[PDB]
């Protein structure tokens, strides 16, 4: 009696024939590697933790069993429940509601679902839509663990944002390529972003003022 | 290991302040060299044809 293993199997076995396309024109079975896919639902935690999962259950496994932020990693190359729920997402294909209250409100009470939410807008959405919905979140200085070769080192919640924004892999995943956003601001549908801080000037100014003040 | 925020929430607001300046600094220092890209190109643009000439042969002949 378990339709969800055929259904994860479909999934992972072929896609694109019969799988509805991401918003920026992607296939969400295909968007992480074929190895890491691999690694991913042979694991215990995908098979313990992911099977028959919902959206509900998405934030439930996350506030349940993600402590950082990571691909895979060791010898073994075992993929954190951060990857695998991300395949999980990927699987489910979400709509904007459920990302909307992951990221803003999910994001609000639990950081790494807001972590989650981001990584999975980075992988699924178009380049204009991701730097509008992502760079705001520059501003949350949240502390996140990321797995390292031994433990876990330190970074933060606008560092995570900013790696998403700015380079070609994150947690052991291609990122699809992305009109720059110089080339987005240069054809007019961006402006350029706006720092909470404000301009660099304007920061030279008060900092200026600070000193020449007693403090 | 475990992450605990707003333990030392000025200290915290700092350190992010710093990275965000960095960021700042990043995209000044990108503007800039868009701009030295741009300051390149139009002095090509305003170059006589022999100068453009003499130009690409120097810089042929030296890549030779």
């Amino acid at each position: 009696p378990d339709t969800h293993r055929a259904d994860e199997r479909r999934f992972l076995d072929e896609r694109g024939s019969s799988g509805p396309l991401a918003p920026n024109g992607l296939n969400p079975a295909t968007i992480m590697e074929k190895a890491v896919r691999e690694r991913i639902v042979e694991s215990y935690f995908w098979k313990e933790q992911c099977f028959g999962v919902n959206e509900a259950d998405i934030v439930d496994r996350v506030v349940e069993h993600v402590r950082f932020v990571g691909g895979v990693t060791g010898v073994t190359q075992k993929p954190s429940p951060f990857l695998c729920l991300a395949f999980k997402l990927l699987q489910l294909a979400p709509g904007d509601d459920i990302l909307k209250e992951y990221l803003y409100f999910g994001g609000e009470k639990f950081k790494y679902l807001r972590a989650l939410a981001a990584f999975y807008i980075r992988l699924t959405r178009p380049d204009k839509e991701v730097y509008t919905l992502l760079e705001p979140f520059l501003e949350d200085r949240r502390k996140l663990r990321r797995k390292g070769k031994n433990g876990t080192s330190l970074t933060y919640m606008d560092e995570f944002i900013d790696d998403l924004l700015t380079k070609d892999r994150v947690c052991s995943t291609s990122l699809w390529k992305m009109r720059r956003r110089d080339i987005l601001e240069d054809l007019d549908l961006l402006e350029p972003r706006v720092s909470p801080l404000g301009s660099l000037e304007d920061i030279l100014e008060e900092e200026e003022q600070a000193a020449k003040n007693e403090d | 290991m475990g992450t605990t925020d707003d333990v030392d929430p000025e200290a915290e607001y700092a350190a992010w302040k710093l990275r965000e300046l960095r960021r700042l600094r990043r995209e000044r220092d990108a503007i800039e060299a868009r701009e030295r890209e741009l300051a390149e190109l139009e002095r090509r643009r305003n170059l006589t044809e022999e100068e453009r000439r003499a130009e690409d042969e120097a810089h042929l002949a030296k890549q030779k």
